[PDB]
RNA sequence: CCGGGCACUCUAACGGGACUGCCCGCGAAAGCGGGAGGAAGGAGGGGACGACGUCUGGUCAGCAUGGCCCUUACGGCCUGGGCGACACACGUGCUACAAUGCCCACUACAAAGCGAUGCCACCCGGCAACGGGGAGCUAAUCGCAAAAAGGUGGGCCCAGUUCGGAUUGGGGUCUGCAACCCGACCCCAUGAAGCCGGAAUCGCUAGUAAUCGCGGAUCAGCCAUGCCGCGGUGAAUACG
């Protein structure tokens, strides 16, 4: 039950950037901030580096985890 | 013709008209019993007339707006009791003793700060 | 009867029996009652042979109940873990999931206390 | 209550027999302050009294009560070194309260389902002689008489 | 610690508030900062005069910010040299432009707000604190009062560590509504360290 | 008719002001409706005694604005002159609309 | 009971409407 | 509060969500009230004061 | 509801009223007990109000302020995270463990407050939150609102069970640039511990406790079961 609504939300940032490395093919790896940004198919194969708030995390994006939020796979705290 | 006690209580104002009739007492457009449908009490606002030998002989049309179907069950037995005697004054002398003519001063008390209600007061520990 | 896969419900009310089932509730009930017309307030001892059978079709049917249903839920939780989502984790640490505290209050998730010299 | 000796602050009466006992009565069974279905409650079961009896409810209750009543029961007095448990006459005060608050009490220890039986079935047990009601009674007066020596230490 | 402000405390009595002028709704927010601003740089500069009270009043446009002193003859600069410059520095703030209509105070020592101004400006001047209060106790309760008292903070003469000196006459009651007593609060910086000065003044009764 | 409502912080000064706008509109014209209360609309305040903590203090600030009406009969013409503009209470703030 | 949301008082308390609790 | 941290006033926070009233006089963010502008204390403060018209000592 | 009218309720100003004043008893007196009148009787009921001082109390992170310490970082902007971690421990609370109860339908009385970009009537689509459309109000005259418990009726029938809603999977709406961390709300499925609590311990003396629901502040929204107020019903007991 995430209620995004009727009006998905993508932090343009990387949307651009990563819809772009799409037409040379692909890319090498890319590290965003809006870890609020959403996802979308277009990532699929891609490595976007996101922040915990301390480092920068290589999330490999795929299919199954498509609809996700780039969050949800950057782990902010350590515990045992 | 015409008599009226008022009776309030715990914020609630009863109009008390009494006309000679046979005793059809009712309020707000429903029957006395139809108002206070199944309230034990109510009876007791009546009272009054009950105490004066009344009752069967004396007819009441009654208002009452403002707080609890109980309060107006006493309210309006105050009215009952006042307009009673607005009509014969030689009444006072024993409805003063059971004292239907009274208004119950009893009101709820305000909520201090620093507590739950007046006086139930926060509980503690290690003390 | 035996309505859902392998069901059992008798001598109570129907609109209370049919509870008894997995993905049934006092939801999927009066719509089952209804999309199939039966007196709900019925014991379902005093069942129609007739009935029991519309019931059964329907609900059966019509959604995705017992034994198939207790695997989907798993099915999307074991889905959670396998992609590293922080839902996917919880499930894993035996912890809350729908961000609550950890500090205090947090026996259902946890289970019994495990008290130690603090 | 280091002040003055609080008033026994009296009682409106029944809305029926006009009794202050009944009343005392319903009081001790409302709760959550409700005395409506209270009002019910015992009302309806005086009447059960009579499927069960040619008698009258009131005597009944009446019977019930100046039954239940004790008439000395224990007490402690601690006295340099461990607390003793003493008898003393009772008040005839302390006999109505400590009576009804039994009845109503050993009334919602019964197994009746509907509440208005068990107070019932309850006065019953109670004006006849048996029941969890006489029982409590009749297990303190044996209590004291037990330590009746202890006429010494009156007060 | 125990005690209230009197004024505060007597304004449904014995006290009709500084700013008297109804408005409210999307407005009291407003026309409320106004007054802070004005008696703001308006103590800035009227130090020297004994500025008490400072009323203001409105009702549409035309205020009405009065001021009360003990050195009118000072507010006033030069037949209108200086009671003017000022009121032009009102458009630098109530662009609603309003008067000023100044009056004077009687007695510059029953004006506690000032008795206390004057302790202060002592104090502030390396004075005998419990000397300079025994005093304006007299230069108070010696001129019709039916009662006096001033509390100076602490750090008394210097000291290093806080105290509290006293001193008070006549009937001064508090919990008396129909009292009526001027208090004066002054604050006092300092060398090594801050510190007020209360002054309270009975006078008249009911 | 007249509408003049009249609501000020405090039950003196514009009640006050609330029984001229009356006389000099009581020979004018129609002897008026009488100057009609309305019941208060308070605004309460409640704050923690001192600052940090202590919770358990408080003390209580109102702001009772009190309503006033009056209202008349006909726009005299000749009533409106005893009125007008001859005013001279400022803790109130009247509207109109007859 | 005064807190389950999927009720009738579950909303009388939790403060709110639904299909446990219209209006008229 | 600090001095930087009284940009409130910033007509141009970047997104009306960032509009925190913040005490006028002593900045104070916090118990800030609307129809004052104040925090809890400057609001008491003053109110002892008189400097708040209507604004009585409540009590009932 | 329209004419009509202030008698009544009420709204809100102003007074009046109660003082041991009156009668008996006791006393040297103050005054104590009792009785009549009376709406109320001895400070009628609840607030604001807290003496000299004490704890070297609390707060220099509200604000003011003496000294000291850093001035390319102990200042400043920003974005992400953190204040929301968890094996446990305690405090204050909430909801329960039920039949004096829970559930659906219908049906009856309150008080105090809030409302401009705001309270939202009424009609419409949607199971619903809510969305679209749109009347009045600056508000004793329109909205938030339904009060809840209660009453008449019917359902369950003593069962972890129509008790209890934790937990978890799924779909969806509103606020906001953005709800992974980390919001609330709705619908479905899920239906956990809990069957009245060890040693010990808390509150309260009358419209109080217990119990039921209503508003407000802050505030886009909300982690309010918290805080601050209102009123409904309405006890037990105090020898000492
Ligand atoms: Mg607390
Ligand atoms: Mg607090
Ligand atoms: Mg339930
Ligand atoms: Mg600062
Ligand atoms: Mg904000
Ligand atoms: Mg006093
Ligand atoms: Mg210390
Ligand atoms: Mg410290
Ligand atoms: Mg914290
Ligand atoms: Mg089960
Ligand atoms: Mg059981
Ligand atoms: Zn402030």
């Amino acid at each position: 039950p995430r209620s995004l609504k009727k009006g998905v939300f993508v932090d343009d940032h990387l949307l651009e950037k990563v819809l772009e490395l799409n037409a040379k093919g692909e890319k090498r790896l890319i590290k965003t901030w809006s870890r609020r940004s959403t996802i979308v198919p277009e990532m699929v194969g891609h490595t976007i580096a996101v922040y915990n708030g301390k480092q920068h995390v290589p999330v490999y994006i795929t299919e199954n985890m498509v609809g996700h939020k780039l969050g949800e796979f950057a782990p902010t705290r350590t515990y045992r | 013709e015409q008599y009226y006690g008022t009776g309030r209580r715990k914020e609630a104002v009863a109009r008390v008209f009494l006309r000679p009739g046979n005793g059809k007492v009712t309020v707000n457009g429903q029957d006395f019993n139809e108002y206070f449908q199944g309230l034990v009490r109510a009876v007791a606002a009546l009272e009054p007339l009950r105490a004066v030998d009344a009752l069967g002989r004396f007819d009441a049309y009654i208002t009452v707006r403002g707080g609890g179907k109980s309060g107006q069950i006493d309210a309006i037995k105050l009215g009952i009791a006042r307009a009673l005697v607005q009509y014969n004054p030689d009444y006072r002398a024993k409805l003063k003793p059971l004292g239907f003519l009274t208004r119950d001063a009893r009101v709820v008390e305000r909520k201090k700060y620093g507590k739950h209600k007046a006086r139930r007061a926060p509980q503690y520990s290690k003390r | 009867a035996r309505i859902a896969g392998v069901e059992i419900p008798r001598n109570k009310r129907v609109d209370v029996a049919l509870t008894y089932i997995y993905g049934i509730g006092k939801a999927r009930a009066k719509e089952a009652l209804e999309k199939t017309g039966i007196n709900p307030a019925t014991r379902v001892k005093d069942l129609t042979e007739a009935e029991v059978v519309r019931l059964r079709e329907y609900v059966e049917n019509t959604w995705k109940l017992e034994g198939e249903l207790r695997a989907e839920v798993a099915a999307n939780i074991k889905r959670l873990m396998d992609i590293g989502c922080y839902r996917g984790l919880r499930h894993r640490r035996g912890l809350p999931v729908r961000g609550q505290r950890t500090r205090t209050n947090a026996r259902t998730r946890k289970g019994p206390r495990k008290t130690v010299a603090g | 209550a280091r002040r003055r000796r609080a008033e026994v602050r009296q009682l409106q009466p029944d809305l029926v027999y006009g009794d202050v006992l009944v009343t005392a009565f319903i009081n001790k069974i409302m709760r959550d302050g409700k005395k409506n279905l209270a009002a019910r409650i015992f009302y309806d079961a005086c009447k059960i009294i009579q499927e069960k009896t040619g008698q009258e409810p009131l005597k009944v209750f009446k019977q019930a009560v100046e039954n239940v009543k004790p008439r000395m029961e224990v007490r402690s007095r601690r006295v340099g070194g461990a607390n003793y448990q003493v008898p003393m006459e009772v008040s005839p005060r302390r006999q109505q309260s400590l009576a009804l608050r039994w009845l109503v009490q050993a009334a919602n220890q019964r197994p009746e389902r509907r509440a208005a039986v068990r107070i019932a079935h309850e006065l019953m047990d109670a004006a006849e002689g048996k029941g969890g009601a006489v029982k409590k009674k009749e297990d303190v007066e044996r209590m004291a008489e037990a330590n009746r020596a202890y006429a010494h230490y009156r007060w | 610690g125990n005690k209230i402000h009197p004024i505060g405390f007597r304004l449904g009595i014995t006290r009709d508030w500084e700013s008297r002028w109804y408005a409210g709704k999307k407005q009291y927010r407003h026309l409320l900062l106004e007054d802070q601003r004005i008696r703001g740089l308006l103590e800035k500069e009227l130090y020297s005069a004994g500025l008490a009270r400072v009323d203001i009043e409105r009702a549409a446009d035309n205020v009405a910010v009065t001021v009360h002193v003990a050195k009118p003859g000072v507010v006033i600069g030069r037949g209108g040299e200086r009671i003017r410059v000022l009121r032009e520095e009102l458009a630098k703030l109530t662009g609603k432009n309003v008067a000023l209509n100044v009056q004077e105070v009687q007695n510059p020592n029953l004006s506690a707000p000032l008795v206390a101004q004057r302790v202060a400006e002592q104090i502030e001047r390396r004075f005998a604190v419990r000397r300079a209060i025994k005093q304006a106790v007299q230069r108070v309760m010696e001129s019709g009062a039916k009662g006096a008292k001033v509390i100076v903070s602490g750090r008394i003469g210097g000291a290093e560590q806080a105290r509290t000196e006293w001193a008070a006459q006549g009937r001064v009651p508090l919990h008396t509504l129909r009292a009526n007593i001027d208090y004066g609060f002054a604050l006092a910086r300092t060398t090594y360290g801050v510190l007020g000065v209360k002054a309270y003044i009975f006078l008249g009764e009911v | 008719k007249i509408r003049i409502k009249l609501r000020g912080f405090d039950h003196k000064t514009l009640d006050a002001s609330a029984q001229k706008i009356v006389e000099a509109a009581r020979r004018s014209g129609a002897q008026v409706s009488g100057p009609i209360p309305l019941p208060t609309r308070v605004r309460r305040f409640t704050v923690i005694r001192g600052p940090f903590k202590h919770k358990d203090s408080r003390e209580h600030f109102e702001l009772r604005t009190h309503n006033r009406l009056v209202d008349i009969i006909n726009p005299n013409r000749k009533t409106i002159e005893q009125l007008m503009t001859l005013d001279l209470p400022t803790g109130v703030e009247i509207e109109i609309k007859t | 009971g005064k807190g389950d949301r999927r009720t009738r008082r579950g909303k009388i308390w939790r403060g709110t409407y639904g299909k446990y609790r219209p209006r008229k | 509060a600090r001095k930087a941290l009284i940009e409130k006033a910033k007509r141009t926070p970047k997104f009306k969500v960032r509009a925190y009233t913040r005490c006028v006089r002593c900045g104070r963010a916090r118990s800030v009230y609307r129809f004052f502008g104040l925090c809890r204390i400057c609001l008491r403060e003053l109110a002892h004061k008189g400097q708040l018209p209507g604004v009585r000592k409540a009590s009932w």
